RNA sequence: GGAACUAAUUCCGUAGGUGAACCUGCGGAAGGAUCAUUAAAGA
RNA sequence: GAAGACUAACUACUGCGAAAGCAUUUGCCAAGGACGUUUUCAUUAAUCAAGAACGAAAGUUAGGGGAUCGAAGAUGAUCAGAUACCGUCGUAGUCUUAACCAUAAACUAUGCCGACUAGGGAUCGGGUGGUGUUUUUUUAAUGACCCACUCGGCACCUUACGAGAAAU
């Protein structure tokens, strides 16, 4: 009565897993009673639930999806919130995808999501609880749903060159609006 | 209330914990310290 | 909502409105009241068509115990919703995008009034009074004129307001044609309409595409069924027998390679009789 | 007031003689009726098994393979060679950034005249010491790759009847001898067959759809 | 071990499909969606509806004569978004914990070796 | 109508416009505020 | 299954072109710079009024094409606001042939040819040198890689015995 969820990890975020390794499966083997297999030749990290210690069959299921959170550049502290509250989800999308962009002008794009030494990305999740990856031309973003939807239009608000201080405007008048309810 | 662009230290887990659990936590710490001024004032 | 900042410009429209003491003045916009009380000394009554309640009540307010107070009425609400009453003159200072269908409502009002003078932009004021031989030149152009004669009559510059609009602007005065020219207005539009969508495009250009010959086609029939007309079959698509009984009737005319851009009002008429003595409408 | 599923009757899918495990699937049809019956519905279908689960052995997550049915025999449906694909997840991870790809393809026949396009991808790997990270081939170094495993491919599909290429795939011999005639030319790494079409098959013929079954 | 079928969930945004079929997807074996268990258009997409609509789903699922089932998830695709919907991976999350053993799920979302033009133009389409 | 009773961001080129205090499509420019991580053929 | 457009990811402002510009692949056609060069000619050259070749998007003439997006036009509702002023239909157009126009912040917002003045590590192309590495077969030959050098590229770093109002 076995299951496997095998799940690829990223080469460029495959160092600082490993290294947090030790941090990383005790979590998941004793607080959630899970087999997790490592191949390092392969690269792919082997989720196995065991009928006898496994109280929960979603627990299966989760333990993947917090493996995939770190696999997208999330922190550990991050994916750890994944197990622990239900209503947290990612969400990926590519800058073509809102608006084509070429060469520079994708480039100058990303900065303005992104600020002078991280300002303009840190306002956006603090004011709407939430995690923001800024890989390449995927944004990925974590948290509550009704969070996640008004954090996304902020982002595209960014992505489609309006200027940082009107999303600054957007995102307390949506962050009090919020915290309000 | 003014949105703060410095990082929270308390991670997305923590924070809904504190939902999940005077008037505020830092003014009444602000409030008692500011009294036991006082009174050494006096 | 902006203000005339310009307390010596006023005077002008008011002037080229030229005002008899008899007169009923519309004003339309009348805003914060500045050639309302001015309009008030010279004419017998002034009906001001006013959109916000608080300008209203301001209005109101402004006139209240002058000795010229009774001599105005104020109409709230949306001027292209209201029934118009009779006026000899008009005078606006509404805003630009009412402009539009406000020009053809003072046109099609029942009795046009003799005389109008309206702050418009720069651009549509041009458009209003161009010519052909033009490039702005346009349906709203001819539109425009062939009911009325439209004089643009001073310039405006953005910093005589407050707050300063970003465009410039102007005053276009518009005097109706009395009595107007009978021809279905439905008529002349669709004809101009066809044309200019492609002013520099020639006439066969713009009656080869596939749109304009099913509708001129479908008219064709209809006349030919009410007068009851038979129409010889078609080889294959009835756009292509339409297309030679277009072609025809472009050539006996002489309008195949001409274009809307430099046509006057004598050549869309001229042109406009062609298709329909032949039995194509364009209502 | 009817309800689908009490009215179909359960059938059963067999693989292909030449593969690890011959059971695969189950599947609904429609009773037999006169007029309309339940033979003609399973000739046409298709199924897509990783050969992972019809090998069991996981050395072979990826790579997919399409069985077509072709013949019946009361609750026993056949099966045999339609096609074959990879997984899009092995592909995504494959395609790494600062890297060569290389692809080539050719049309080409078997014995048993059924008519194939078969794929091949491969990568600029690294030399094991080398400073410089892009490890860029030459285009010539490209054009030539090309043809060589254009060669190489064409020489296994006309020796294959079509069964033989299939057990041909399943070791990936084809993926080795293209790195050995190449290693002569630029490293690479990974080397797959990748992707495998049927766009021509010759006719039925019973008895040979027969032969391959055990 | 079981009697396997196929998941498959298109999950793009304001709305989210689950429908299970033979393994071979001629023949299929119930639906139901998230639009289908709310009423607020709004709320289509979801994943409290789609929670509802894999319990749905599980319920038929198992109430023919399927027990296990491989998913293939997928995103709108084409010329558009590319990503995952939000209640795609709840409503697999929903039918994961059902009894339905599961086994080897990919991505299946339509990706082009990219062309025809994406609609919306220069200025580009949802702000 | 009468008479009782109760109740109480900026800009360029180009093209077009009838809800044009100007806007919109196509292509450009910046003369517009880069945080964070980054050897994993780490055979 | 059809139609037309496009060339995602790899992508690198690198790499190529006089510039506009050029990104699936293969075939053909002619072209080019740099390098190598104990080859050849021997001043044939530099820069250029006049004159001429090419030239992004839109736009124009005549055919074709007309999937998409979509100036014009017509519409949606217009609520408290507009922090989150768009949505729908869609003509021309967008693509192609033959011809026009003939200008862009056509920008490094910096004539051309040559010659001198200062340091460093990367990289693209070419060539030279090595009892360098790796590929095995039986050693090679190849190839890819490493080190030193040298022409010619696209760039960055640090600075001055230099320049500037200062960024540089």
């Amino acid at each position: 009565k076995f299951e496997s969820r095998k799940i690829m990890v990223p080469p460029h975020r495959m160092t600082p897993l490993r290294n947090s390794w030790t941090k990383i499966y005790p979590p998941l083997v004793e607080h959630l009673k899970l087999q997790v297999r490592m191949n390092l030749k392969t690269k792919s990290v082997e989720l196995r639930t065991n009928p006898k210690f496994t109280t929960d069959p979603g627990a299966l299921q989760k333990g993947a999806d917090f493996i995939k959170a770190f696999t997208l550049g999330f922190d550990l502290d991050d994916s750890i919130a994944l197990l622990r509250l239900d209503d947290l989800y990612i969400e990926t999308f590519e800058v073509k995808d809102v608006k084509t962009l070429t060469g520079d002008h994708l480039s100058r794009a990303i900065g303005r999501i992104a600020g002078k030494d991280g300002k303009t990305k840190f306002a956006i999740e603090n004011a709407t609880r939430t995690r923001i990856v800024l890989a390449d031309s995927k944004i990925h973003i974590l948290g509550g749903f009704t969070h996640i939807r008004m954090a996304r239009e902020s982002v595209v608000s960014l992505i489609l060159g309006s200027p940082p201080g009107k999303v600054y405007g957007n995102l307390r008048t949506v962050a009090s609006r919020l915290k309000e309810r | 209330f003014e949105l703060s662009d410095v990082k929270s230290s308390k991670s997305l887990a923590e924070i809904y914990e504190d939902d999940y659990t005077a008037l505020s936590e830092e003014l009444q710490k602000a409030h008692s310290e500011i009294s036991e001024l006082y009174a050494n004032l006096v | 909502q902006h203000i005339l900042k310009n307390p010596l410009v006023a005077q002008g429209i008011v002037d080229k409105a030229q005002i008899r003491p008899s007169d009923v003045v519309l004003e339309v916009g009348p805003g914060t009241g500045n050639l309302t009380v001015r309009i008030l000394e010279q004419a017998k009554n002034v009906v001001a068509v006013e959109m916000d309640p608080r300008m209203a009540a301001e209005l109101t307010k402004r006139v209240r115990g002058t000795p010229v107070e009774k001599k105005l009425e104020i109409m709230l609400g949306d001027f292209m919703k209201t029934e118009l009453p009779y006026f000899d003159i008009c005078i606006s200072n509404t805003p630009y995008q009412i402009s539009s269908p406000l020009v053809f409502k003072l046109i099609n009002q029942p009795r046009p009034p003799r005389v109008s003078i309206l702050m418009f932009q720069r651009e549509f004021a041009l458009r209003l009074l161009a010519r052909p031989g033009d490039s702005l030149y346009c349906r709203l152009s001819a539109n425009v004129q062939m009911w009325a004669n439209v004089t643009h009559i001073m310039k405006v510059g953005k910093n005589n307001f407050r707050p300063p609009p970003q465009v410039e602007s102007s005053v276009v005065r518009l005097e109706i044609k009395n009595p107007r020219p009978q021809v279905d207005y439905n008529e002349w539009d669709g004809l101009l309409r066809i044309v200019f969508v492609r002013k520099n495009r020639t006439i066969s250009a713009g009656f080869k595409s596939t749109t304009v010959m099913d509708i001129l086609e479908k008219n064709y029939k209809t006349f030919l069924a009410m007068n009851n007309e038979m129409v010889d079959d078609t080889k294959g698509s009835m756009h292509d027998v339409v297309k030679e009984k277009i072609d025809t009737v472009l050539k006996e005319t002489d309008l195949g390679d001409k274009r809307a851009g430099k046509c006057d009002q004598n050549d869309f008429l001229r042109l406009l009789y062609a298709f329909h003595q032949v039995g194509i409408h364009f209502s | 007031v009817v309800d689908p599923f009490t009215r179909k009757e359960w059938f059963d899918i067999k693989a292909p003689s030449t593969f690890e495990n011959r059971n695969v699937g189950k599947t609904l049809v429609n009773k037999s009726t006169g007029l309309k019956s339940a033979s003609d519905a399973l000739k046409g279908r298709v199924v897509e098994v990783c050969l992972a689960d019809l090998q069991g052995s996981e050395d072979h997550s990826f790579r997919k393979i399409k069985l077509r049915v072709d013949e019946v025999q009361g609750k026993n449906l056949l099966t045999n060679f339609h096609g074959m694909d990879f997984t899009t997840d092995k592909l995504r991870s494959m395609v790494r950034k600062w890297q060569t790809l290389i692809e080539a393809n050719v049309t080409v026949k078997t014995s048993d005249d059924y008519v194939l396009r078969i794929f091949a991808i491969a990568f600029t790997r690294k030399q094991a010491n080398q400073v410089k990270r892009h490890s860029y081939a030459q285009s010539s170094h490209i054009r030539a790759i090309r043809k060589v495993i254009s060669e190489i491919l064409t020489k296994e599909v006309q020796g294959s009847t079509l069964a033989q290429l299939t057990s041909k795939l399943i070791p990936e011999v084809i993926n080795k001898e293209i790195e050995n005639a190449t290693k002569d030319i630029f490293p690479l790494q990974n080397i797959h067959v990748r992707k495998v079409k049927l766009l021509k098959q010759p006719k039925f013929d019973v008895g040979a759809l027969m032969a391959l079954h055990g | 071990s079981q009697v396997f079928g196929v998941a498959r969930i298109y999950a793009s945004f304001n709305d989210t499909f689950v429908h299970v079929t033979d393994l071979s997807g001629k023949e299929t074996i119930a639906r139901v969606t998230g639009g289908m268990k709310v009423k607020a258009d709004r709320d289509e997409s979801s994943p409290y509806a789609a929670m509802l609509a894999a319990q749905d789903v599980a319920a038929k699922c198992k109430e023919v004569g399927i027990t296990a089932v491989h998913v293939k998830i997928r995103a709108t695709g084409g010329t558009r978004t590319k990503t995952p919907g939000p209640g795609g991976q709840a409503a697999l999350r929903a039918l994961a914990r059902s009894g339905l053993r599961i086994g080897r799920i990919e991505d299946v979302t339509p990706v082009p070796s990219d062309s025809t033009r994406k609609k919306g133009g220069r200025r580009g389409r949802r702000l």
